[PDB]
This record gives structure tokens, C-alpha cells and sequence, in this order.
RNA sequence: GACGGGAUAAGUGCUGAAAGCAUCUAAGCAUGAAGCCCCCCUCAAGAUGAGAUUUCCCAACUUCGGUUAUAAGAUCCCUCA
RNA sequence: GGUUUGGCACCUCGAUGUCGGCUCAUCGCAUCCUGGGGCUGUAGUCGGUCCCAAGGGUUGGGCUGUUCGCCCAUUAAAGCGGUACGCGAGCUGGGUUCAGAACGUCGUGAGACGUUCGGUCCCUAUCCGUCGUGGGCGUAGGAAAUUUGAGAGGAGCUGUC
RNA sequence: AUAUGUUAAGUGGAAAAGGAUGUGGCGUUGCCCAGACAACUGGAGUGCG
């Protein structure tokens, strides 16, 4: 449980309140992220939070790595940025923005239209780069796959939405 | 959205304006009155209640069901109508109808082309395993199995007849509806709807012409 | 010789209401199927109807331990061919919680000329209210 | 994938993990996917 | 049936049946009788002192 | 035999520890079939757990503690579909 | 697994009487079609394998008593099995297994085991079961209509342009 | 009821060859403060196209 050792390291510009067994976070970019800590003890002395771990029976050890990687990603989530870039490949494909709802001419007989969320931001670069700025780590994680699952990348000609930093596979179509 | 009640008259044909030929059903719809309005304020659901082809009032030696008796006259007194003969009831309507008796217009189906006609059936009564269920019959020259049903079950590992086999009995009379018929021509001064195609009932029957759900 | 046989006008049967919240399903239905048969009282005899009327409120908060919410099923048949119908104890809590307890209890009642009359001293309600305030029940702290 | 009642690592890139009570072999290749352990 | 009535008599004094026909063989030499659960029906004040004597030497 | 809606199977997932990494999961979340529960059509309160809403008829007796009849309502009988 | 050919001789010799196709079913999943996926030595059309899936569907003929089978024209597909190798108090009797007759062959002989032409198929439904349709009483007064739906049935297929 | 430990599958409440970082007990080893294994920054040697 060496993930169950590191501190949260509140950078003294962050609001953290233990509303009983909740956590309410306000920060300089996005505020009011609510969550749950089941039974772990949080000593929050002076802008740092150390989690006290109980004894054996891995139920009391698996949840000790989780419940301090859930709040470490909010304190470093209401301030910092996100890996969120999405790239298209192919001819005749274009990512057109219409308001806050993206419409993807992706190679169908109908253009696919996606709807947004709360505390999240769609933005579109030159023609075919789609960012998804957000503050909830599941929301930027889901909507990088709700976009991608319109057209996953091929193993032949590469066309379809992929990420930025991952290699798709190639073959020879002969 | 609502419907009317109708007594079937017959079948003839009109022509379309383009050159077609529509076989049509003459369904007359005389005096129809909303007799109450069942709401969720009092116990239950949301509905209205229409009547059709009113009877006479009352008589001391009231002999049969031509005259209206005392219980079915005070029901048609609060809604200040004549006592109606065929009383039915329609859900999924508005509250545009008044609970007091206003007449239901035949002029509300002028182009509504989604119509369910809910008749009874003709009631054949001619029983039999072939003509009821459309089964096949055996050879009328070589063998013997001229018109009969066959195995009513499998054999002695079951040793029962499963509930829901197909045997003779009184055919016809079950209420059926037909869906997505259209309307050709409404009328005034005869109060006749011309609904396209056949309707499920004998002549002088009773149908219920309500707007479709699909 | 010297034995006692309590009969139709020698006993009374008073009312009990039991809060069925926060406790499991078949650990509750034993301190109900013994109240309906009348094994909390002396002057218990067979062949007559002793016991107490039992009312159950908060049917919506009974419990299950382990995957009984998804792998306990309630097969019933309909006497037509091919008619077995299945329903699970996770969708029976949410849909009709009045039946779920009422068959957890009536599987524990005897041979069924009098065990039909014993089972109908039981009123199962879903919410927290009951229209039997005119019969004066009381709370029964069951073990 | 290969649904066989004997899962076994074939090369070095292929790892073993249990999802929903079933011993699965996930791997970087697409031909080395195995469950029902 | 006699064992059923005694068991439905000691549970309201908060004692089992098997704790009741244990003490009355061991505390006293109260002679083994179960037809004389007629005491528990008739006189509850009489049945209470036996329960006192069973707890007293067990 | 339409088009929907809710929960799921195989699978594809996002965040995430046990196991500083990796990881679809053990805690939390999305998506997913002609299949499952409804939607559509029909029977159904003997559902003895025997429901509900409108409307009609309501006295002369006797000590017989309960009756004998009429009311509202149906029916035998005859002309028929 | 319990469908094939068998092994044992436990149930029925005061009767358990035997093959295929008509009539009508109904169930299993080890799936032929359609629905949803995973690998592919998958460029695209077509395919191959394997996993979830029983909701419906699954043709018309020639030759054989046929069980298998082989062929002809299609079709989205022409699935494999259980129910006394489902069903003869529902039908067929061509077949297998009766008396007549003939061949081949075996027998010194009466006769016999592979083919051949002919050859009676009985019954008025008492009880359970099923399909219809009426009396009685019950639902705390007696009656005329209209309805909520606890539950249970029905339907579910798909071509081509 | 009691004192003690085990199981997370309804195992208990149908059966095998083989597979398996499920989990509890009893032992044995080799590296570890020069801080070790893991990630993390710049020798014909282990799979590749």
C-alpha cells in the first residue's frame, strides 16, 4: 500500500471541508465537487491530509489505496489540466463545431451529434482536433470514449478517431 | 381524439378523385350525449361516457326493454338527456367535454385517418374442428378421415390433454377490433361516417369509432 | 383427564404491529409464523385458532445478504403448456413488496384447512401507515 | 478470442488477471486473448 | 403438547424449556411431571416459585 | 406484426487500488441483442383477499326476540330473430 | 449425453400386439436461418472458425413398402434429437408374420430359409382430461347499467428494388 | 446455546485429466541499508517489421 502513504499536499489555495463523511471542494477553476469517504480517518492538520489505515483483511487495505487517490485527483483536479486531445485520420473527414454540440462528419449517411455535460468544455482546433476540457476525471474519461466509439481506428488505413500518444496497428491488405 | 358510437348500415363503393375505387362502410351516428365524466377527483381513472339511440321515458306496465326503468332514468336526468339505449365508455380523451350532456359531433372526424372500429363479431355458431380453426382434412377417397381432429395429445407419457387444445365449440361472437382504417366522407343531415373497408359486425350492429393508438 | 382444551369462547386474540425495517427476510418470518400459530402463550392447543393478529409495516426496507438480490428466483407455472414464469427478489422489492414478505411467511404454516385461516391474520403493508388504527395494536419487540 | 478450459501465458507480454471470477489472459497482441481458466 | 405449553411458559419468565427441566432435576428433586403443566395454566403465582427454585441452584 | 421505453447476457468501456507501475472491479460508474418486463389486441372480482363509481325502491304489524307480503326489479306464457 | 447396435432377464404371457407416411401437437440446445459480438493468413464483396441467443420460421416433386438415402427446381434456411423409435377405443394396412400357388436351393422323404401373385383391421364414453354453454348459492338490505385488472392467454418470421 | 478458527461460492445441497497472482495455516532459502524489487531521466545483445 505505498499509494496508501503519500499526502494530498493541499497547495494553500484550495478549499477542503469534511461535511461529516463528504468532501466539498472549491477552487480557482471549478468548484463544488462532492464525494464520499466510507470509514477512513483524515487528519487534515495544516494544508496536508494523512490517511490512517486500519488493520488486516484486505477490505481494509484495498479501500485505503482508493480513498486517497480519489481526493488526490480532486485537489490536483480543480486547479490543473487534463490529457484530453483526440485526433482524426483520413480523407473527407472533418470535425465541425455547432454551438456546444459537436457534429462529426465521420463517413456515414448521417452526421453524429453529441451533447455536452455540466462543468465540461468542448473545443475544436483547425479542422480535425477535438479537445474535451473538464474538471471531473470520469467525465473527461467517458466523453473521450463516447466520441471515439463513433468510429474506432482501423488496422488497414488508420481512418477513424484515435487518441494522441497511442499507436494503432497496421497490416498489409495485399 | 375522442370517438363516437355507430350502428352499421351496409357497404357500397365511392370513387376517388384520381380514378381509384374505394369500398366503404356506411356507419350512421345519431344522437350521442356525454352522460357523465369519471375523474380522479372521485374514485378512479379519467374517462367520459357516451350514449346512443335514446329510448322512451317510463310506463307503469313497462313490459320489456323498450321503455326505460326507474334506475336507468335518474342516471339520464342529472345529465338532462333522454334515456339512451347503448351506453359505452371512452378513455384517453380530453376534458373538452362537459360533464353535463352536450352532443358529440359527427363533424370531428373530417380528415382523421386513424380509426379503430371495435365491433362484436358476426357470431356464426356453426361449430366444428375444420371451420373454426382452419385445420386440414384427410383423404376423401383412399382412407376414412373425412372431417375430424386427430391426436388430442401425445401419448401415455403425458396421459392428460394440455389446457388449450383445439376442439369444437361455439364459434363467433368474440369482440374484435380492426386497426388503421381511414375515413372517406363525413356528412351532416344524415350523420353518416363513411369509413373505408369492412367493419366487424352484422347489419344493425354497434361499433365504436375511436382514434388509433399506433 | 385433567387437561385443558381452549375453545371458541374461552380465548381472546389481540393485535400486534411489527416494524419490519432493518432486518432480514427469513429471520423475521419466524417470529411471525409462530405468533400466528400461537406459541407465545400457554393455553395453546391444536385444532383451534389461538394466536395474535400481526401487522407488518415498512416492507420496503427488508434485507438480503449475498447475491440473493440477483440469484434468488421465484418460479411459478400456469397449467398451460410452456408457461413457467420467472421473477427475482431484486425486482420484487421495488415492484410489489407486499407479496414478498407474504410468501416468506406462508411457507411456514401447517396443513391447509386451518393453515389457511391462520395465514389470514396477517396484514402486510408497504409504507409506514396502516388503516387498522381502530383495532388498537402495540409494538412487539421481536428477538 | 480463444475460449478454452486451460489458460496459459504464451509469451512475455501476456498477463493473467481474474475478472468476475474468471481467469483471463489479456495481452498486447489480439491473438493471445484467453478466458475460462 | 405438554412440552409445548411449558416452553410457552418459561419464555415469558425469560428461560428456555431445556433450562427448566434441567434445574428441576438438579436444583430440587422436583419429581418429573409434565402433565402438571396444569399449574402454569391455573395459578401463575404458583408456577413462579418453581422458576425461583430452578435458578437458585443452577 | 409499427415505433418506442426500463433492466440485463457475450462483448467494448472510463476512473481506480490490492500489487509506488499496469489493470473493465473488489468499492463506484457508462454502453449493449429478434431475447426478459411493459407498449398493442382479447378473456377476467368465485381475485371466498369475493373491489369501485352513478342511479332506483324505504310499513303496516306483533311481542313472534322476529314475521307475512308488496315496492324497485326480473320471469313462466305467447309473436320472433 | 442415453437417440444407434448390444449386454442383464426386474415389470406385463387369465394380451405390453409389431414398421413409414397422413391429422394434430408439444418440449430440449449440442443453432441450419434471422439479431448482437470476439479473433482472422479479414483490402472491398463473399467467407471461415468460436462465444452469448429458443422469439418466430424451417418448400414443392420423381424412383423405394421404406428407415436411411441419391437426384431435379427453388429458398432468407431447407437444423439434429426426446415424448411406448410421440400419435391405429383418430385414419391408412403397402408392408412384416396365417391357410392357397410357383421358382432357385437344401432334404432319400413329410417339408424348409431368399424373391414372387392374392389375402375380414372390432366397440352406444361410466370416471380423470380437454372444448363449449346453463342452473344453485355466496360477496351482510334488495335491484338496473358502466367499469379498475390481480393474474392468464394471443401476436413475434422476412425477401427484393 | 456456548469457546475457537476456516469458507464468499448458495460451496454446503451431482463427477475427472488439466488449468488458476482466490485465501488461511506450517517450515526453508537470496538478494536488502553501500538503502533492495518496481517504475523513472541517458554487446553477436532478448521478441520484431
Amino acid at each position: 500500500s505505498r499509494v496508501g502513504k503519500k499526502i494530498i499536499d493541499i497547495p494553500s489555495d484550495v478549499t477542503v471541508t469534511f461535511d461529516g463523511n463528504h468532501v466539498t471542494v472549491k477552487g480557482p477553476k471549478g468548484e463544488l465537487s462532492r464525494t464520499l469517504n466510507e470509514r477512513m480517518t483524515f487528519k487534515q492538520e495544516e494544508n496536508t491530509i494523512e490517511v490512517v489505515r486500519p488493520s488486516e483483511s484486505k477490505e481494509d487495505r484495498t479501500n485505503h489505496g482508493t480513498t486517497r487517490a480519489l481526493l488526490n485527483n480532486m485537489v490536483q483536479g480543480v486547479s490543473q489540466g487534463y490529457v484530453k486531445v483526440l485526433e482524426l485520420v483520413g480523407v473527407g473527414y472533418r470535425a465541425q463545431m455547432q454551438g456546444k454540440d459537436l457534429i462529426l462528419n465521420v463517413g456515414y449517411s448521417h452526421p453524429v451529434e453529441i451533447k455536452a455535460e455540466e462543468n465540461i468544455t468542448f473545443s475544436v482546433e483547425k479542422n480535425t482536433v477535438v479537445k474535451v476540457e473538464g474538471i471531473s476525471k470520469e467525465q473527461v474519461g467517458a466523453l473521450a470514449s463516447n466520441i471515439r466509439s463513433v468510429r474506432p481506428p482501423e488496422p488497414y488505413k488508420g481512418k477513424g478517431i484515435r487518441y494522441q500518444g497511442e499507436y494503432v496497428r497496421r497490416k498489409e491488405g495485399k | 381524439t375522442k370517438g363516437i358510437l355507430g350502428r352499421k348500415i351496409g357497404m357500397t363503393q365511392v370513387f376517388g378523385e384520381n380514378g381509384e375505387l374505394i369500398p366503404v362502410t356506411v356507419v350512421e351516428a345519431k344522437e350521442n350525449v356525454v352522460l357523465q365524466k369519471k375523474t380522479v377527483e372521485v374514485d378512479g381513472y379519467n374517462a367520459i361516457q357516451v350514449g346512443f339511440e335514446d329510448k322512451k321515458a317510463y310506463k307503469k306496465d313497462a313490459k320489456s326493454n323498450k321503455y326505460a326503468n326507474k334506475p336507468a332514468e335518474g342516471h339520464a336526468k342529472k345529465a338532462d338527456a333522454a334515456p339512451k339505449r347503448f351506453i359505452r365508455e371512452f378513455r384517453n380523451v380530453d376534458v373538452d367535454a362537459y360533464e353535463v350532456g352536450q352532443e358529440v359531433s359527427v363533424d370531428t372526424f373530417v380528415a382523421g385517418d386513424v380509426i379503430d372500429v371495435t365491433g362484436v363479431s358476426k357470431g356464426k355458431g356453426f361449430q366444428g374442428a375444420i371451420k373454426r380453426h382452419g385445420q386440414s382434412r384427410g383423404p376423401m377417397s383412399h382412407g376414412h378421415f373425412h372431417r375430424a381432429p386427430g391426436s388430442v395429445g401425445m401419448a401415455s407419457d403425458a396421459s392428460r390433454v394440455f389446457k388449450g387444445q383445439k376442439m369444437p365449440g361455439r364459434m363467433g361472437g368474440n369482440t374484435v377490433t380492426v386497426q388503421n382504417l381511414e375515413v372517406v366522407q363525413v356528412d351532416t343531415e344524415n350523420k353518416v361516417i363513411l369509413v373505408k373497408g369492412n367493419v366487424p359486425g352484422p347489419k344493425k350492429g354497434l361499433v365504436e369509432i375511436r382514434t388509433s393508438i399506433k | 383427564r385433567q387437561t385443558f382444551m381452549a375453545n371458541e369462547s374461552n380465548i381472546e386474540r389481540k393485535w400486534y404491529v411489527i416494524d419490519a425495517e432493518g432486518q432480514t427476510l427469513g429471520r423475521l418470518s419466524s417470529e411471525v409464523a409462530s405468533i400466528l400459530r400461537g406459541k407465545n402463550k400457554v393455553t395453546y392447543t391444536p385444532h383451534v385458532d389461538t394466536g395474535d393478529y400481526v401487522i407488518v409495516i415498512n416492507a420496503s426496507k427488508i434485507e438480503f445478504t449475498g447475491n440473493k438480490e440477483t440469484d434468488k428466483v421465484y418460479y411459478r407455472h400456469s397449467n398451460h403448456p410452456g408457461g413457467i414464469k420467472s421473477i427475482t427478489a431484486g425486482e420484487l422489492r421495488r415492484t410489489n413488496p407486499e407479496r414478498l414478505i407474504e410468501n416468506s411467511i406462508k411457507g411456514m404454516l401447517p396443513s391447509t384447512r386451518l393453515g389457511e385461516k391462520q395465514g389470514k391474520k396477517l396484514f402486510v403493508y408497504g409504507g409506514a401507515e396502516h388503516p387498522h388504527a381502530a383495532q388498537q395494536p402495540e409494538n412487539y419487540e421481536l428477538r | 478470442m480463444k475460449v478454452r478450459p486451460s489458460v496459459k501465458p504464451i509469451c512475455e507480454k501476456c498477463k493473467v488477471i481474474k475478472r468476475k471470477g474468471k481467469v483471463m489472459v489479456i495481452c498486447e497482441n489480439p491473438k493471445h486473448k484467453q478466458r475460462q481458466g | 403438547l405438554w412440552i409445548t405449553r411449558i416452553n410457552a411458559a418459561a419464555r415469558q419468565h425469560e428461560m428456555s424449556y431445556s433450562r427448566l427441566m434441567n434445574g428441576l432435576k438438579k436444583a430440587g428433586i422436583d419429581i418429573n411431571r409434565k402433565m402438571l403443566s396444569e399449574i402454569a395454566i391455573s395459578d401463575e403465582k404458583a408456577f413462579a416459585q418453581l422458576v425461583t427454585k430452578a435458578k437458585d441452584a443452577l
